[PDB]
């Protein structure tokens, strides 16, 4: 109360209820407002940053939660990092967090002036899965119900599926496009999939190894992390910063991240200890190489 | 500190068989006799807890606090 | 952690209930007693929330005693023993509850909190 | 005419006696000879004309969303005396007694536990030593008494004096939960050999999760205590109770629907541009079940639907369901109302089947 | 919570007995680790583990796995095809929250693991 200059607990209010204009109220935290969210040590200019605190009213949950996606401005990882955050309270200071601090300024890195964040691991290689033209299952298709599935947590405006019916095929590339199209940009690039160090072996699908966009439109190739992997310059986030503005960067990158979740979803995504087994005719070619080294070594000392 | 009262993974009671079990466990290593290595499938089943990955699990590898205290 | 622990007084000393012998055990645990359980894993991507090192958790098994235990901490502090008087009033922590207190201490099996006052 | 409902397999989980080891042991300790009071039974049900979305929603509520009774023990029941096991904490104890099964008709039972450990070895509390001490006269018992609730150290006491019967649903304490998942697989669709090194690393079935509509399914389900002699009535009341609770959700939303001409803010509705209706609700604490059953249906009833979809955050505790489609505000809710017209049926058209076949 | 292998890692989800995902048999994970976490540190040990606990379960025994002892993956993944397994340890599952199968098999099995005593409520 400032005309008492006294600072009052709300437990103590006999008759304050009379909130008078002119005295400071300390309110609780709520959804939507910012807060600086910083990860030591700190070393780049985005080790601190201010995100849009949402309140996770779960009394069972003590942790910081963020986009996995947003680690790459801290160099965080969750295998028991920890990290500050303070609540600007003041007015001053939330203006500057709002206007100045906010973790959409370094979505470009100060230091190479490429972009920090994209896709990383399950949303790499599910934006691959999902655009990717064939499947084990033939052709890499999903009916009406699952491509509107895709759109049910990028929390954006959905698209139109009205044109289809339910048992209407929809490609990966396809669904893709309906949510690029929001932000249109061009993008022309062989994507991580294609190699030359693979190409001998591996029969390598054309519609994947190039990956095209015209105006938002994924006509070919499949999205990985040349394309919306994390750090990627040129790749399509990097393109969305640039025409549109890093914070439509963000977003995009949250709606893709979405698509590719709820596409594994369906597809499902594993590794096993059979996954790293050679067979029996390759272990022996393995063998045979290796018997050609310790030969090449054994003439040397023979000399 | 004893065999859990359900599976810890499904929720299977194996408490219901496991005093059954690690009895009948003690006394059939001690017919056929590693002992961990002596095969449990079939006296598992005869209690009727089912071929699941998880129940079976927590049975055989649940450490008893009277064991070791 | 301890076998004697109930008789023991411990600080930041974690009893968990339930240890399994592992379904693939090694030489060591012929020495030293095996503690952890053999939890059913499965190695996919389930919709995110297990990415950087993170990892999804049943809830049921949390429920049923996984990994579930005691936390123990030692309050000692030495010398008279007893409630304040409010005869005392100014020298009274502010905002202490000084309740729940019999014979100068919180009897045992009484929840505290952090307003309330112990010893 | 068509069961919706199929044929249905009950098969309780008994001991098999002809095992020596078994027999000697259950005769040793609890002077077992026979089966015990309660029994798991398996319950393999086949589902034909029904969406995936009304099974696996069947599936759910029967495994944890569905109203069970547990024991808990009340505030102050761990008696604590100079003489109490120093290793039997009320943490442990509480935990075990919590999950034992139980089959309760009546929630007025209390139990108590008065154990006390005079002899020079450990002695291991069992089950059985729960002595009940309230209502009426238990003239079967409700959980089996060969559960090891803990053990004593020489000398050493252990009373706990009020375990009344508690209700709950599982998806809040796993205490709760009911069936266990034994099987789920679609009749309707081709498997591969998943022997073969070709197959190995698929699913087996034949048509990708992304385009199949599978409506024949089998669904096998384990309850983990029921009484002998009373399999079959528990198995039907089960399932009956798993449709109607179903359905009063569904009613719930219903009843949203239908007070869409007065605000709620559970349900709020838009016209964008062309025509196109948004209608958004949601409902807090609610799950996949209704969600997906609701997307389902609506789709259903809407094949030219511009979007359906739901999106349970696992933050914010609640159920979001958009619904845009090319329509007008009322025509819309008319749809959507004769979309959980049809849900409701079909799953009273459950219920009568599960009445018709296990008898 | 840590494997043996030493990869460590924090639990940020609870999810219920009706949203986890479940295989043909009912089996459902106390724990669901990225496959993203294998290849990079090469934590072959867990992968291996599961593997032969899978095998372990069902034969109803405990085995050594010691290191340095003679290991032949090959032949623990034909030990897991003659306990009826795929050769793999992967099996049809179906997701939790939908009920959809996933194209893929999904790699589950019995993995060791530890509570590190590192505690949220004490760190925050
Ligand atoms: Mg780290
Ligand atoms: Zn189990």
């Amino acid at each position: 109360k400032q005309i008492t200059q006294s600072v009052h607990d709300i437990e103590g209010l006999k008759q304050d209820f009379r909130l008078e204009v002119g005295d400071i109220l300390y309110r609780d935290v709520v959804t939507g407002d910012v807060a600086f969210f910083n990860r030591q040590p700190s070393l780049e200019r985005s080790s601190i940053g201010v995100h849009r605190i949402v309140v996770l009213e779960n009394p069972k949950i003590s942790t910081f939660q963020m986009n996995v996606s947003a680690c790459a401005w801290y160099n965080a990882d969750f295998d028991g990092d920890q990290m500050n955050l303070w609540v600007p309270w003041s007015v001053m200071s939330r203006v500057e967090a709002e206007l100045l601090c906010s973790v959409r300024n370094w979505f470009i890195s100060t230091k190479s002036s490429g972009p920090v964040n994209g896709q990383v691991q399950d949303s790499t290689v599910g934006s691959f899965l999902l655009t990717r033209t064939n499947t084990p299952m033939g052709k890499n298709v999903m009916n009406k119900l699952h491509a509107m599935g895709l759109f049910q947590t990028t929390q954006t405006d959905p698209p139109c599926f009205a044109n289809y019916s339910p048992t209407d095929l929809l490609d990966g590339k396809s669904v893709v496009s309906m949510l690029l199209r929001q932000t249109p940009i061009n993008y022309q690039r062989a994507p991580t999939w294609y190699s030359e160090v693979y190409a001998p072996y591996m029969h390598y699908n054309k519609q994947d190894i190039s990956t095209q966009i015209r105006n938002g439109e994924l006509i070919e190739g499949v999205l990985d992390k040349k394309a919306v992997g994390a750090g990627s310059s040129g790749g399509i986030y990097h393109l969305i910063s640039r025409r549109y503005g890093p914070q439509q960067a963000l977003k995009m990158i949250f709606a893709t991240q979405q698509l590719a979740l709820n596409y594994v979803r369906n597809a499902g995504f594993t590794v096993s200890t059979a996954d790293m087994l050679l067979t029996p005719e390759a272990h022996q070619e393995v063998q045979e190489i290796i018997n050609e080294l310790l030969l090449e070594s054994e003439e040397i000392n023979n000399r | 500190m004893l065999i859990p009262v359900v599976c810890f993974t499904c929720g299977f009671p194996i408490g219901t068989y496991a005093a059954i079990f690690d009895k009948a466990r003690t006394e059939y290593i001690k017919t056929k006799m590693a002992s961990l290595q002596i095969e449990l499938k079939d006296l598992i089943t005869a209690l009727g807890i089912p071929m699941r990955v998880c129940c079976r699990t927590h049975l055989i590898t649940t450490l008893d606090y009277r064991k070791y205290y | 952690y301890c076998f004697s622990w109930p008789y023991r007084v411990d600080m930041n000393r974690f009893f968990q209930f339930y240890n399994e012998m592992p379904l693939v055990k090694t030489i060591a645990h012929n020495y030293v007693i095996p503690n952890g359980l053999n939890t059913i894993v499965a190695y996919m991507i389930y919709g995110g929330y297990n990415q950087e090192d993170s990892v999804i958790v049943s809830q049921s098994f949390i429920d049923r005693g996984g990994f579930a235990g005691t936390f123990y901490r030692e309050e000692k502090v030495e010398l008279s023993f007893g409630k304040p008087d409010p005869l005392i009033t100014k020298n009274l922590k502010p905002g202490a509850n000084y309740e729940k207190l019999v014979d100068g201490f919180v009897p045992v099996g009484t929840v505290v909190k952090k307003g309330d006052i112990i010893i | 005419m068509e069961k919706i409902f199929q044929n249905v397999e009950i098969k309780p989980f008994l001991i098999d006696f002809s095992n020596l080891f078994i027999k000697n042991a259950a005769k040793k300790l609890f002077q077992l000879e026979e089966q015990l009071p309660l029994v798991p039974v398996n319950v393999v049900m086949d589902f034909k004309g029904i969406s995936r979305a009304a099974v696996h929603g069947l599936s759910r509520v029967l495994q944890d969303e569905i109203p069970n009774y547990m024991l808990d023990i009340k505030p102050g029941g761990y008696k604590i005396e100079d003489s109490t096991d120093l290793f039997m904490t009320e943490q442990f104890i509480r935990n075990r007694i919590n999950f034992i099964p139980i089959y309760a008709k009546n929630e007025t039972l209390v139990f108590a536990l008065r154990s006390l450990n005079n002899s020079c070895e450990v002695k291991t509390i069992y089950s059985r030593d729960l002595i009940q001490v309230a209502g009426p006269k238990l003239k079967y018992p409700i959980f089996n008494p060969t559960f090891e609730i803990g053990f004593l150290q020489p000398g050493k006491s252990l009373i706990i004096e009020d375990i009344y019967i508690k209700k709950g649903i599982g998806r809040k304490h796993a205490a709760f939960n009911l069936a266990v998942k034994t099987h789920f697989s679609h009749l309707d669709i081709e498997q591969y050999p998943t022997d073969k090194k070709e197959y190995m690393a698929l699913s087996g079935y034949k048509q990708s999760s992304m385009t199949s509509d599978p409506r024949h399914h089998r669904l096998g389900l384990c309850f983990p205590a029921v009484p002998l002699p009373h399999i079959n009535q528990a198995v039907r009341t089960y399932l009956k109770n798993a449709c109607r609770i179903i359905i009063g959700r569904i009613q719930s939303i219903q009843k949203i629907y239908e007070n869409f001409e007065e605000p709620q803010p559970e349900l709020v509705l838009f016209s964008m541009d062309e025509e196109k209706t948004k209608a958004i609700i949601t409902i807090k604490d609610e799950t996949h079940t209704i969600g997906n059953l609701l997307k389902t249906y609506i789709y259903e009833m809407i094949p030219d639907i511009s979007f359906v979809g739901y999106q349970c955050v696992p933050h914010k505790q609640e159920m979001v369901l958009t619904i845009i489609h090319k329509a007008s505000q009322e025509d819309l809710i008319t749809l959507l109302e004769k979309s959980i017209q049809n849900i409701i049926q079909t799953f009273q058209i459950l219920e009568k089947n599960v009445d018709e076949l296990i008898a | 919570m840590s494997s043996r292998s030493g990869n460590k890692g924090i639990a940020a989800l609870a999810l219920p007995t009706s949203d986890m995902p479940f295989t043909e048999d009912g089996l459902q994970p106390d724990l669901i680790v990225n496959p993203h976490s294998h290849p990079s540190r090469m934590t072959n040990g867990q992968m291996i583990e599961t593997t032969v606990g899978l095998a372990n379960a069902l034969q109803g025994v405990v085995t050594d796995g010691t290191a340095f002892l003679p290991i032949n993956v090959q032949l623990l993944s034909e030990r897991l095809a003659q306990e009826g397994l795929r050769f793999n340890g992967c099996q049809k599952m179906f997701n939790g929250q939908t009920g959809e199968y996933f194209d893929a098999a999904i790699f589950i099995g019995p993995t060791y693991h530890q509570r590190l005593q590192k505690f949220v409520l004490d760190d925050r």
